[PDB]
């Protein structure tokens, strides 16, 4: 949901975080732990983005640059 | 739920196991008087013209707070026994309790008005009318905006409307970690097994964590400074950004947590992060209620009235609702007597920092890059501790910067907060200020002499007549701070039984508090009986010299600080496994 306060969006669940891109990174780097990454997708799967490319697209779509 | 568990939810579910939902985020507030609304229902009294309220017309509130709150700037009264400190905490604590939802302006596309830019009294808008001969909108066809609360329940058929609380209304630290599990795992640094809180990855403050970026396509802190382009901040509560003062408080405890969850995970390498999560929240949100109860509280309420309203604490009670009152939300809102015109910020040896040691509010709102370019948040905690607050005197009430020019560097014009006040206890249904005498035991005055005699005051009480007719209207914010302050207190007796109860039942309905048989160890609390505010600055701060307890009537360099080295570590040796 969106939380607003006088008229300005406060937080918007829905957007991905800057943060977030951080775990992209994590998930392709090859020497990168395989359970670690496995627990990546998870959190992004249990976000409604499931393949690399969802995850991406929706960082994408939400106003990063994605050169990855 | 759980038959036996350890740590509470993120969302306050089942803390009381007979009735899981009390204190859980995203209910409607309890009610302790029944709803006042013009047509008994849900409309606002001032919502349609020509209907008086117990015979007198409605006072718009920007004319209540003209003639009532406004006063000079310069003449402002100093707190000599209370630190600016003393005000943020009470902003910070009440964004662990209550946040009442508000529908979104672009919700109004297809449907309503924009309440952001029309002056049209439609639904979801109620805004505030202009009065002649306005100091500052001298256009009467103009207004403030103003967005009416989400109702509880949904349209609906006769059914009193009553607004939702957002968080968890126990003390439980619900502003740095969530109220939400989704929220609550966003929040999370999920690459690892250290039980960390995500922390900005483009910016450092002095080689310490800063909160991480929000992503709002309207960002309105990007608005502050358009060069600088920094975004608002992301913590538990959703107003982190709303002043550099209330960053600075979330950013503390974001490294307060990350430190705990490193010394933990030395002490005790076999757990995973979320154990360390857990511990550390659990820390936390017991430190949070100890400031609370034990430094903050008693300077608020005074001896007298917490003796009365929070007597010694015995166990939890089962029965005891711990939810949020609606009228504690407005209530609450005394703070905003405490509020200095200016940020102040002081550099190592307390002295005013440059670039800008003195800056208006009304450039600091939503101005996250300062923050992140301007110094960090050491400059802003020392100003917190070393500046007196604002006293509250029956003159002079809340200074300008809120009550003229309220983020009018993100709005389309300067809002006041004192009348959003107003109509937020009128959007919220409340009862007026002789219906909460009564309620807590208190005379009701009808005449202004009357009212004269309660508030000491007989000019105040005089104005009040003036604008409201009776004080059976007078909003409850306006009658709340108008009272004289009791002994020791910076509230009234109106108000410190508002607050006191409040508190009450969060202590004695909060399964989890930090004092009750099993949350913690014996040498657990005695170990936690050691923190304050001043150590927490210390252990995560490049300060060095902080104040003295209490830390909330600390407030003068040098006289009432002392040195990081003489105040004593948290010492979690017990919170050691076999
Ligand atoms: C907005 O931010 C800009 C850029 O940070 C400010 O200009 C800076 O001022 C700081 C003072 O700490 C200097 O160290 C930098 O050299 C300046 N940076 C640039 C880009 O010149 C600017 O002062 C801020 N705007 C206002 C109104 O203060
Ligand atoms: C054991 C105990 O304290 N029980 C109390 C009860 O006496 C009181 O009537 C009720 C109302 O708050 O709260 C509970
Ligand atoms: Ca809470
Ligand atoms: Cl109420
Ligand atoms: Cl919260
Ligand atoms: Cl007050």
């Amino acid at each position: 949901k969106v939380y607003s306060q006088n008229g300005l969006v406060l937080h918007d669940d829905a957007n991905f975080l800057e943060h977030e891109l951080s775990y992209i990174d994590v998930l392709l780097d090859k020497n990168a732990d395989q359970a670690t990454k496995d627990n990546l997708r998870s959190y992004f799967a249990d976000k409604g983005l499931h393949s690399i490319k969802d995850i991406i697209n929706k960082a994408k779509q939400d106003g990063f640059d994605v050169s990855k | 739920c759980p038959e036996q568990d350890k740590y509470r939810t993120i969302t306050g579910m089942c803390n009381n196991r007979r009735s899981p939902t009390l204190g859980a985020s995203n209910r409607a507030f309890v009610r302790w008087l029944p709803a006042e609304y013009e047509d008994g229902f849900s409309l606002p009294y001032g919502w349609t013209p020509g209907v008086k309220r117990n015979g007198f017309p409605v006072a718009l509130a920007r004319a209540v707070s003209n003639e009532i709150v406004r006063f000079p700037t310069d003449q402002l009264t100093p707190d000599q026994e209370r630190s600016l400190m003393f005000m943020q905490w009470g902003q910070l604590l009440d964004h662990d309790l209550d946040f009442t939802p508000e529908p979104a302006a672009r919700a109004s596309f297809v449907t309503g008005v924009n309440c952001e830019t029309s002056c049209v009294q439609q639904p979801p808008c109620f805004p505030l009318k202009i009065p002649p001969n306005d100091p500052r909108i001298k256009n009467q066809a103009d207004c403030i905006p103003f967005f009416r609360s989400c109702p509880a329940c949904p349209g609906s058929n006769i059914t009193i409307r009553n607004q939702i609380n957002a968080l968890t209304s126990f003390v439980d630290a619900s502003m740095v970690y969530g109220s939400e599990e989704p929220l609550a795992r966003n929040l999370r640094n999920m690459s690892n097994q250290l039980g960390l809180l995500a922390v900005n990855q483009r910016f450092q403050d002095n080689g310490r964590a800063l909160l991480p970026f929000d992503n709002l396509h309207d960002d309105p802190c990007l608005l502050t400074n358009r060069s600088a382009r920094i975004p608002c901040f992301l913590a538990g509560d959703t107003r982190s950004s709303e002043m550099p003062e209330l960053t600075s408080m979330h950013t503390l405890l974001l490294r307060e947590h990350n430190r705990l969850a490193t010394e933990l995970k030395s002490l005790n390498p076999r757990w995973d992060g979320e154990r360390l999560y857990q511990e550390a929240r659990k820390i936390v949100g017991a430190m949070v209620q100890i400031i609370t109860y034990r430094d903050y509280l008693p300077l608020v309420l005074g001896p007298t009235a917490m003796r009365k309203y929070l007597p010694t604490y015995r166990s939890y009670n089962d029965s005891v609702d711990p939810r949020i009152a609606n009228v504690f939300t407005n209530a609450f809102r005394y703070g905003h007597t405490l509020i200095q015109p200016f940020m102040f910020r002081l550099d190592n040896r307390y002295q005013p920092m440059e670039p800008n040691p003195r800056v208006p509010l009304s450039r600091v709102f939503f101005a996250s890059w300062r923050v992140v370019l301007e110094g960090g948040i050491d400059p802003i905690l020392r100003g917190l501790m070393a500046t007196p607050a604002k006293l509250n005197r029956q003159n002079q009430i809340a200074v300008d910067e809120i009550r003229e020019r309220l983020f009018e560097q993100v709005m389309r014009i300067g809002l006041d907060l004192p009348a959003l006040n107003m109509q937020r206890s009128r959007d919220h249904g409340l009862p007026g200020y002789n219906a909460w005498r009564r309620f807590c035991g208190l005379p009701q005055p009808e005449t202004v002499g009357q009212l004269g005699t309660v508030l000491r005051n007989l000019k105040l009480a005089r104005k009040l007549m003036e604008q409201y007719g009776t004080p059976n209207n007078i909003d409850i914010w306006m009658g709340g701070v108008s009272e004289p302050l009791k002994r020791k207190g910076r509230v009234g007796p109106l108000l410190a039984c508002i607050i006191g109860t409040q508190f009450r039942k969060l202590r004695d309905g909060d399964r989890f508090w930090w004092e009750n048989e099993g949350v913690f160890s014996m040498q657990q609390r005695q170990a936690l009986a050691q923190i304050s505010l001043p150590r927490i600055i210390c252990d995560n701060t490049g300060i060095t010299t902080v104040s003295k307890n209490n830390i909330f009537m600390s407030n003068s360099y040098p006289r009432d600080f002392v040195n990081c080295s003489t105040l004593p570590a948290l010492n979690l040796a017990s919170w050691r496994e076999a």
